[PDB]
């Protein structure tokens, strides 16, 4: 029981950390385009990441 | 003269002010279809409608941006991206630009005056003042540009954050 609980917890924290850091990478790649007045994100980068 | 009067005429409607403890401590501007607000200054914008609006933050570039609603759409600042060399207007005198650097005469920039945009000869806005560093009778400027699609910060050594 203890081993299963520990393994599940470790898998969950690994998945969460990976997802959060990938989200951070997205948000840091697409952060300057929201600050530039006018202009627009390229369609390719706006497809490989969801760009509002 | 007339140019000073027209500069004041725009400034009475385009540039806003932030306040804290009953004292104004920063100026926010509306450029293009966004808002610029240097991120070192904290306070409540002296406008009910803009304050309720949700912001965005990036401490790398020391600015806060957003999207304007549709009832100040006409009150734009006519952005531009070209940087020929010459002289450029500002609320605190005429600033000249040469060698990729902005220069001001000594102590014409005051503490707490950050956020005021610069104007070119055609009146378009080219950068936002963030801070300054002095050398001799001239003081260098730390401003953020709008080169193409990516904003870029340029800062001299020992810059004092206004």
């Amino acid at each position: 029981v203890s081993a299963v609980v520990g393994m599940s917890l470790l898998a969950l924290i690994s998945i969460f950390a990976s997802c959060y850091m990938l989200v951070a990478a997205r948000s840091k790649c697409l952060t300057p385009y929201a600050l530039t007045p006018g202009a627009a994100v390229p369609w390719t980068l706006g497809i490989l990441c969801c760009a509002p | 003269g007339k140019r000073e009067r027209m500069c004041m005429k725009i400034e009475n409607d385009c540039i806003f002010e932030v306040k804290h403890e009953g004292k104004v401590t920063g100026y926010a501007c509306l450029v293009g279809d966004k808002v610029m607000k240097p991120a070192h200054v904290k306070g409540v914008i002296d406008n009910a409608d803009l304050a309720k609006l949700a912001f965005k933050k990036s401490s790398k570039y020391d600015l806060e941006c957003a999207q304007i609603p549709v009832h100040m759409r006409s009150d734009a600042s006519k952005y531009t991206h070209e940087k020929p060399e010459g002289h450029y207007n500002w609320h605190h005198g005429a600033v000249q630009y040469s060698g990729g650097r902005f220069t001001i005469p000594t102590g014409a920039g005051k503490p707490g005056d950050s956020g005021r945009p610069i104007f070119d000869n055609k009146g378009r806005v080219v950068a936002i003042v963030l801070g300054g560093a002095n050398e001799g009778s001239r003081t260098a400027l730390s401003v953020v540009t709008w080169n193409k699609d990516m904003v870029t910060r340029v800062t001299p050594e020992g810059s004092e954050e206004w």
